[PDB]
RNA sequence: UGGAGGACCGUAAACGGUAUUGAUCUGCAAAUCAUUCGUGUGACCUGCGUCUCGUAGUGAAAUGCUAAUCUAACCCGGCA
RNA sequence: GUGAGACUCCCUGCCGCCGAAGGGGCCAGGUUUCCUCGGCAAUGUUCGUCAGCCGAGGGUUAGUCGGUCCUAAGACGUACCGUAAUUCGAGUACGCCGAAAGGGAAACAGGUUAAUAUUCCUGUACCAUUUAGCGUUUAGUCUGACGUCUCAGGGCAAGCCGAGCGGCGUCGUCGCGCCGUCUAAGCAGCGAACCCCGUGGAGAGCCGUAAUGGCGAGAAGCGGGCGAAUCUGUAAUGGCACAAGUCGGCUUCACCCCGGGACCCGUGAAAAGGACAGCUAAAUGUCCGUACCGAGAACUGACACAGGUGCCCCUAGCUGAAAAGGCUAAGGCGUGUCGGAGUAAUUCAGUUAAGGGAAUUCGGCAAAUUAGCUCCGUAACUUCGGGAUAAGGAGUGCCUGCUGUGUAGACAGCAGGUCGCAGUGACCAGGGGGCUCUAACUGUCUAAUACCAACAUAGGAGAUUGCAAACCCGUAAGGGCUAG
């Protein structure tokens, strides 16, 4: 259908479930990883230095 | 970077260019036989193979294990096969090419001994034994070339079944469409001169022409060997 | 751990008591065997079966059916539901 | 509960009686293609079944031998009789029955 | 009908229990300084992401 | 004998199911191949005409029960015939 | 008699989107409505599941599509 | 009637809407919207005593319904190896997950609540695992387990007709019209086709089918065996105004069983489970879901949104080829949530129009004409298939009495009379022909200004490569094409 409100009626599925380790709704049900804390990918918790300004 | 070509996409192995393996019945190979052994077996049924569009035979051997085999023409349910070194020459048996007489037709020939067979396998093809020197034997391949094979190579005697498959024209896009669903090939294929200059070396322009010569050298980098790859000649015969 | 918290005393639970049945609020992390053994030890009445329900408030209701007639009446008498 | 009011059917019933007699069915009331009103395969099936049952009973009682029975069977398969009375007419004309 | 497991139903029960008007005695004790909480919603609005 | 081969209805044959499509050449080729395929082939054990096509290159005898692999559109091919002739003559010369 | 075909007609079943350059154009709607139309046993339409992604993917090829964004997406950082 | 207050809330009567969807069942999704009582500041395109709104309370019960169990595409984990290195990377071995529409051990009727019911209660059943007793394998096969089209046979829910019995309506005249006349699983019995066996002796030919066909490599015929849906009895006493509760007939899809044929350069899943050795008795059958909506007000698009998801699966009488269009049942509604008054121009969408008939306009744009079925008749050209519904003509209602085919349902045809301006009388329902350009055709395309001559296609030709190949992906380990 149209790219606007006509194709937004098929919006009945879900792509992210709820994570066990952090409780945030960011668990990818296809790749089986949490996109916020990294659960499923690793035993460590996801942190990147680009999640904040260079502190200078 | 103008987009990669179809050949490189096949290289990556994306799901659009991967063969649907689960449809195929079974892999075709010669029975494994130890040194100085000769096992027999009688055909149990004749069956259709979707990976080649030709029949295959199911054979139950004396040890117990059954194997699908490349079916040569004339194979019938009930006949026994005598694969081994001591087999006689008959239509159906598997024998070394060293002790096959000149003029006999063979098929499912191997490259090196105990490969299972790699040459002469499509429908209705066949090869011939020409000469028997002490160390090699020359067989004329279905392409038209002479190949020098080891005398201790195995090949079934006869010609591959299903002869004449390409005497029936498609005359539709639908029938050829249906064949392509059980193969890795993509159908249908766009022509290069109708693409954009990102997509292909030949694309672009206000009218559809190649622009540059179609013959390409053998040393061209990947992503450029499109057209007549290292042709020796062009055109029909005048 | 204790699996029975307290009898449930709404209007529907009262009518179950007519044909010799009760309705307890049990610990939500428990099954039918544990409920059976706890009630049997606590009142000495041989339970017959047990039906369980999870409610939208969070708790977990259980309906006990006894074998000996008039047992539910006197259990409710001593417990103080009456 | 108030009674349900159905749909009366007396008028259609009388009309159906008239049609069953053979009226109210003229060319001006057909609106579907011939074949939609009577498929041809059903016509052939009923015709051939009637013809075969009649020939079989003529063979069974005894007034028709094997040779003429075979000939008439294949002939009716070929489509030279259009009805049972037509077949009886040819049988009683060409004398192929063994009535005495 | 959205067949749920035990945990999903548990979280749904909690989110149900959070839709409550603040008790009247709380408003009396705090002298009309607490009159609402940020957990109030309505079922036909923004969907909750409990599940 | 067969369907009405009128003053016209005689050239297309089995290719008349394609209507006015695909051109004269392809239709003629398919038609001729179909009359070759529909032929009353002969058995090798029975020596009675009973062979029909079961699948792509599979053939069977209706009375005899014999199953074998052959051509895709015709039971016996010329190259197989030549192989039989040559090998049999070699054997019979012994 | 028989019942083939990328055959025919045709539903406001389904899918599509010709013309009115109609209605609306701070709309019912950030692309809809009415009439008129095209396919409708097949290279058909479709539910759920699963896979392929950023100098990469997919494309019966228009520079089309990749979450109202595409001649190189989006979030944050280099960056005041 | 209620209420301080009534176009808007409630009851009765009349008049209406959808009636192959606006009704019924339910997935995903929602998450208490479900029921009762008490309210009307806000929400509701007006008001409101009403409410999917606000406050308080209440409501979901399973050995048999699902999940759970098996595996498909395909994921993930540990090890091995690579990488400067990892949370990164292909393959191999061993595991493990993946379907609430695939496979699958077992339950039906009635009652009860304000809101739950194959779950609770009454009655009648059935299936597994363990323990004890009494015996035993054939253990290797069968089943689960399979495409598209087309057709015969049998059965049945729905539907229709006649007679009797009980109610309701109409009643200016007549005596018709409608509703009801019910009954589950389980258990016991029977078996149509295909197939197997014992006889049989058929050709200058016989036996059959809707059709293909069968036959001394053994037909017809005569016997026996394995073998379905459904049907008959019981369960038969439950429900019904404890009011009747008895019988016959026709048809039957869109549902079930069984068998045949055709087609493929398409061949149309796997595994758990079940069958073959079981019989009797007691005990056990844990866990999770169960309310309500499922959409012109309970989902998604910021909304009580004319879109989309769901037209996903089902549906009565008449007309009719029909699930089309029209008119009515059952069911749901008067909420596709502003009213009163009736009088200008103009505007959106329709009905009709003398005489002329494209003279309008870039252009017959727009609108009109024709339209169903039967019969007669049908051109240039042509790849011999077509063109073709060519073009062009005639008939059609109602009443009376009949004939033919058929087991029947029904279908086809005739003779006479007769009315109207008009007989497919409304609904529905092609305007046709000729000469050129272009692409062979069916198909695809700029979601939201471009449905085309553009793309694709079958057909023709050329080139590389004998497999440790040609072509390509990766830093590597290794891979795609390739079960070739
Ligand atoms: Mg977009
Ligand atoms: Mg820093
Ligand atoms: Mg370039
Ligand atoms: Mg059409
Ligand atoms: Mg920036
Ligand atoms: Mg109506
Ligand atoms: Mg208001
Ligand atoms: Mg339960
Ligand atoms: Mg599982
Ligand atoms: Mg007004
Ligand atoms: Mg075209
Ligand atoms: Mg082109
Ligand atoms: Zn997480
Ligand atoms: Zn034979």
């Amino acid at each position: 259908m149209s790219k606007g409100t006509s194709s937004m009626g098929k919006r009945q599925k879900r792509t992210h479930a709820k994570c066990r380790r952090c409780g945030s709704v960011s668990f990818n049900v296809h790749t089986k990883q949490c996109t916020s804390c990294g659960f499923g990918k690793t035993s460590r918790m996801r942190t990147y230095k680009w999640q904040a300004k260079c502190k200078y | 970077m103008g987009k990669r070509l179809i050949s490189q996409n096949r290289g990556r192995g994306t799901p659009t260019y991967r063969a649907p393996s689960h449809k195929y019945k079974a892999d075709l190979r010669h029975p494994r036989v130890d040194e100085n052994s000769s096992l027999r077996g009688e055909v149990v049924g004749i069956e259709h193979d979707p990976a080649r569009s030709a029949p295959i035979a199911k054979v139950a051997f004396e040890n117990g294990e059954e194997l699908f085999l490349l079916a040569s023409e004339g194979i019938a349910v009930g006949n026994i096969i005598e694969c081994g070194d001591d087999a006689e020459v008959k239509p159906g048996n598997i024998v070394p090419i060293g002790n096959v007489p000149e003029g006999f037709f063979i098929c499912n020939v191997e490259s090196k001994p105990n490969d299972g067979g790699k040459f002469v396998r499509s429908s209705g093809v066949y090869a011939t034994v020409v000469t028997h020197e002490a160390t090699r034997t020359a067989v004329s391949m279905p392409s038209g070339n002479i190949k020098w094979l080891n005398p201790k190579c195995r090949a079934v005697v006869g010609i591959v079944a299903g002869s004449g498959r390409v005497d029936r024209p498609w005359l539709k896009a639908g029938k050829k469409y249906h064949k392509m669903k059980t193969r890795a090939a993509k159908y249908p294929r766009v022509s290069a001169v109708a693409m954009n200059p990102r997509d292909h070396p030949f694309g672009g322009g206000a009218w559809k022409h190649p622009g540059k010569p179609t013959t390409v050298s053998r040393n061209a980098p990947p992503g450029r060997k499109v057209g007549l790859i290292a042709a020796r000649r062009t055109g029909m015969k005048r | 751990m204790s699996s029975i918290n307290y009898p449930f005393v709404t209007e529907k639970a009262m009518m179950l008591l007519d044909e010799n049945k009760l309705q307890f609020i049990v610990d939500t992390r428990s099954n039918k065997k544990q409920i059976l053994e706890d009630v049997e030890k606590m009142y000495g009445f041989k339970v017959k079966s047990v039906r369980t329900m999870t409610t939208m408030k969070g708790m977990k209701k259980a309906v006990l059916a006894f074998e000996e007639p008039e047992a539910a009446h006197e259990i409710a008498t001593r417990i103080g539901l009456m | 509960a108030k009674p349900v009011k159905g749909v009366s059917r007396g008028r259609a019933r009388a009309l159906a009686a008239k049609r069953k007699y053979g009226h109210c069915k003229g060319h001006g009331s057909r609106k579907g293609k011939k074949g939609a009103r009577t498929p041809k395969k059903e016509q052939w099936i009923k015709k051939i079944r009637a013809l075969r049952r009649r020939l079989k009973e003529l063979r069974a009682d005894g007034a028709l031998d094997k040779s003429v029975y075979c000939r008439l069977y294949r002939k009716a398969k070929g489509g030279e009789y259009r009805s049972v009375s037509h077949l009886n007419s040819h049988l009683e004309s060409e004398k192929l029955l063994k009535k005495e | 009908m959205s067949h749920n497991m035990k945990g999903q139903k548990k979280r749904l029960a909690k989110a149900h229990k959070q839709n409550t008007r603040v008790p009247v005695w709380v408003i009396v004790k705090t002298n009309r300084k607490v009159v609402s909480h940020p957990r109030r919603r309505h079922w036909r609005r923004r969907s909750l992401d409990v599940k | 004998m067969a369907k009405k081969f009128t003053k016209k209805g005689r050239i297309s044959r089995s290719a008349g199911r394609f209507g006015p499509r695909y051109g004269r050449k392809d239709r003629k080729l398919v038609a001729d191949l179909e009359e070759r395929m529909r032929a009353p082939h002969v058995c090798t054990k029975c020596a009675r005409p009973t062979v029909e096509r079961i699948g792509t290159g599979i053939w069977k005898c209706s009375k005899c029960g014999h199953t074998f692999a052959g051509g895709t559109y015709i039971p016996y091919t010329s190259v197989g015939q030549t192989l039989l002739r040559t090998m049999k003559n070699i054997a019979e010369a012994k």
